[PDB]
RNA sequence: GCUGACUGGGGCCUGUAGAGCACUGAUAGGGCUAGGGGGCCCACCAGCCUACCAAACCCUGUCAAACUCCGAAGGGUCCCAGGUGGAGCCUGGGAGUGAGGGCGCGAGCGAUAACGUCCGCGUCCGAGCGCGGGAACAACCGAGACCGCCAGCUAAGGCCCCCAAGUCUGGGCUAAGUGGUAAAGGAUGUGGCGCGGCGAAGACAGCCAGGAGGUUGGCUUAGAAGCAGCCAUCCUUUAAAGAGUGCGUAAUAGCUCACUGGUCGAGUGGCGCCGCGCCGAAAAUGAUCGGGGCUUAAGCCCAGCGCCGAAGCUGCGGGUCUGG
RNA sequence: UCGCCUCCUAAAAGGUAACGGAGGCGCCCAAAGGUCCCCUCAGGCGGGACGGAAAUCCGCCGGAGAGCGCAAGGGUAGAAG
RNA sequence: UCGAUGUCGGCUCGUCGCAUCCUGGGGCUGAAGAAGGUCCCAAGGGUUGGGCUGUUCGCCCAUUAAAGCGGCACGCGAGCU
């Protein structure tokens, strides 16, 4: 789970992209210095960690910096990333979205059964050092009626996260 | 099926071969003889 | 390259698991001389002295990994592999000596053996047969 | 059919189709999906037009979303009537759609299907379109 | 008598493109719950709760000429500067002109039709049908023609011929006369990229060989051998084999098959990008890219040197009108 | 249809078109005017005999969504109410 | 184009065009033969007489292989009615 970024100096952003590289920016309370990486080298990674794991960098500086996207400007049209951003990880608890993965087979399936996963990630605070990956859900009792949400889930020791707790996390609607 | 502006594969034994300067399609049952037009 | 390590690695725990392993070559054999060459080599054995028409390219390694040789003379074509695990190696090699000499097969359609760890020849498939 | 229930003006000057999309560009819901490439007006009828075909290809299957919405009033003058003399009344509705505009998206529908679906689903539509799943659609963190 | 157009910097006016839902509305799906029918139940009617319609609440998603918490680029205006030009200010005598057009861009009408039409910015024709280029052609590109020369260099557009000037030099694609002008939508047409699947423990092509057992299970208002139809959803004799993609039968027998021994013994199949070309593709005297003709082009794409070519500009001479 | 007021159109100054898109005016008020002194909403959620789903009450949270003769719009409780 | 480009129909005389009505050809087919059905190639030559209506067109009668669709100022008035 590692990337090498090339120090952006401040040379036509258009260039980079219209080059073969993929510009970006890393930072945090202390820092904020324009950077860049290659397009491709990127995706392979993304498509795997995207933003639920932690990307470590190196740069020409043999400096490995632990991070994870705060966002990614996209392209509106002909979709394909534009800019990128990197949050230089500290030891201080931080706002990251835990990847969600529901387990078991839906009750209302034999019967009407088409599961809606509202938001399968989440605004969880925690020491970046200790970041569980996926969070165990359930369906061994999920019906077409309302459906589990908020804090009816497991909070791995150390995880406190910010929800409401309200946001219906998921549910099942009727087929066709 | 024979002459249409949308030639495709209808079944599995169909082969898209081209010739004379047009896409063609042959198969087991003539019931597929396709020919761009 | 997945089950190739599931099949070739399943070809030596039974290669290093015997005391009467042959591997002739069988050609022109119907669907009645095969369930008759093992229905006749498992009554004086049970579920151990099977009729294995194994692999030839999977024998230049299904034999050279647990570390061996003197094998570059016994399966250069469609070769089998008669591995005997239970019952004295004298009822599956006699019940193997008359299962190619009982339907009009020439007594030269086998390729030696490795019956207990000491190479084998062409006058020994007839020797440990009578 | 499909249209508001209310309006602040019945008749509305048509306008133009410039670049961008301003919105919707990502997933946010389904398991796979379609995306407009060319800009245009998509008529309600055309919307359900597919809508149906969809649910069709998959009898009692997955759950659909038609992230778009017509609500501009399509204007037509009377057959033959000539120029000037006031604006034709309504005829139907549309939904301006700037490229990269996701339109719908299935879910829980074996890809093979979700896809196949979103293929015909588009055949009703008057412009090319694109099939996708979930990628860089993650605006969480 | 230096204010003018235009330009810089200063200080502000403002609500368009966009984008966003905070106000006015439109919104697809979710969750939520003031409520009510209803039941346990007697009662000033407490409470428990509903495999029902739903106010609103927020969530997730977007929409807007007449919505804006938000707001550019621009434009305007005023101050200080630059700016000597057929710039301005001012007074007085005369005008003609008040049908407009085309093209680009911003918008209404129209059907995101029309050498249409109406308004804004700019251009041009008008009156620049004088020239060049554009096949011919007021308005598309060049460019502002006082007059002469048997002078020179370029602009646009060109460089094989008709017809002035490279059958010029490099490196790529094209195989249809595409170029020499129509779409959706289709396809093992080529050219350059991509990711996976697997092989010298000899894969896909190649051909002689095996395709077994439980076996043909049941629910039946005819019957289920893989071989109409559903649930359970694996074990046996194995080199390899299910209750088998099917040619092939009514249940079958079988030609054969996923799975495989292997003689063969080197790379090989199904999918995402871009260039570029094909089908789609029918109209009315006689054809056609202006024409003849073009195929490592006389095309197309990226380079490089160089000319041809105006009435524009120089050289030269003459005519002329304001200023000094 | 013909004069007039408001909004958009109208391309951030002004204005700017159509037999363009959408509403009004041809009145009123001796207090609805001068002025000086006083006072504060709309809603939402509880709480309340008649009581819708807003009457008039009581208690909180609520700066403007109420009102201002009338169309829309500008504006406005630090008052125009 | 109004200091004039004669305005339906017919008669006559034609020419053209394929999107083909015959006739020649082909493949499919739910094609056995026959007969058709639908699609392609293809105008070389054919594409009738009458009743009514000014009618073009229709609607009928009798045949036909077949009785096709259009353009030519919805051809054709210095050719005619």
């Amino acid at each position: 789970y590692r990337l090498k970024a090339y120090y952006r100096e401040g040379e036509k952003p258009s260039a980079l992209r219209r080059a073969g590289k993929l510009p970006g920016v890393m930072y945090n309370r202390h820092l904020n210095r324009k950077v860049y990486v290659d397009l491709v080298e990127f995706d392979k990674v993304f498509r795997q960690a995207s933003i639920h794991h932690v990307i470590v960098l190196e740069l020409p500086d043999g400096q490995s910096l632990p991070t994870l996207v705060r966002q990614v400007n996209l392209d509106k049209r002909r979709r394909r990333p534009e800019h990128v951003d990197f949050f230089v990880l500290s030891d201080e608890p931080v706002e990251m979205y835990v990847p969600l993965r529901f387990v078991g087979t839906p009750a209302g399936v034999r019967a009407g059964g088409v599961l809606q996963e509202i938001h399968r990630d989440i605004l969880v605070k925690v020491s970046p050092r200790n970041i569980p990956e996926f969070i165990e859900v359930d369906v061994s009792g999920l019906e077409i009626g309302d459906s589990l949400h908020a804090s009816d889930l497991k909070l791995p020791p150390g995880v406190e996260l910010a929800v409401s707790p309200e946001e219906t996390i998921a549910a099942v609607v009727p087929p066709e | 099926m024979k002459v249409r502006a949308s030639v495709k594969r209808i079944c599995d034994k169909c082969k898209v071969i081209r010739r004379h300067g047009r896409v063609y399609v042959i198969c087991e049952n003539p019931k597929h003889k396709q020919r761009q037009g | 390259x997945x089950x190739x390590x599931x099949x070739x690695x399943x070809x030596x725990x039974x290669x290093x698991x015997x005391x009467x392993x042959x591997x002739x070559x069988x050609x022109x054999x119907x669907x009645x001389x095969x369930x008759x060459x093992x229905x006749x080599x498992x009554x004086x054995x049970x579920x151990x002295x099977x009729x294995x028409x194994x692999x030839x390219x999977x024998x230049x390694x299904x034999x050279x990994x647990x570390x061996x040789x003197x094998x570059x003379x016994x399966x250069x074509x469609x070769x089998x592999x008669l591995x005997x695990x239970x019952x004295x190696x004298x009822x599956x090699x006699x019940x193997x000596x008359x299962x190619x000499x009982x339907x009009x097969x020439x007594x030269x359609x086998x390729x030696x053996x490795x019956x207990x760890x000491x190479x084998x020849x062409x006058x020994x498939x007839x020797x440990x047969x009578x | 059919m499909l249209m508001p229930r209310r309006m602040k003006y019945r008749k509305q000057q048509r306008g133009r189709l410039k670049g961008a999309t301003k919105g919707g560009d990502y997933v946010a819901f389904g398991d796979y999906g379609l995306v407009a490439l060319e800009p245009a007006w998509i008529t309600a009828q055309q919307i359900e037009a597919a809508r149906v075909a969809m649910v069709r290809h998959f009898r009692r299957g997955g759950k659909i979303f038609i992230r778009i919405f017509p609500d501009k009033p399509y204007t037509k003058k009377p057959l033959e009537v000539r120029m000037g003399k006031g604006k034709g009344n309504v005829e139907g509705y549309v939904a301006v759609v700037k490229p990269g505009r996701v339109m719908f998206e299935v879910a829980g529908v074996t890809e093979e299907q979700a896809m196949e679906a979103l293929r015909i689903a588009g055949h009703k539509l008057p412009i090319k379109t694109k099939i996708v799943r979930r990628d860089a659609y993650d605006e969480a963190q």
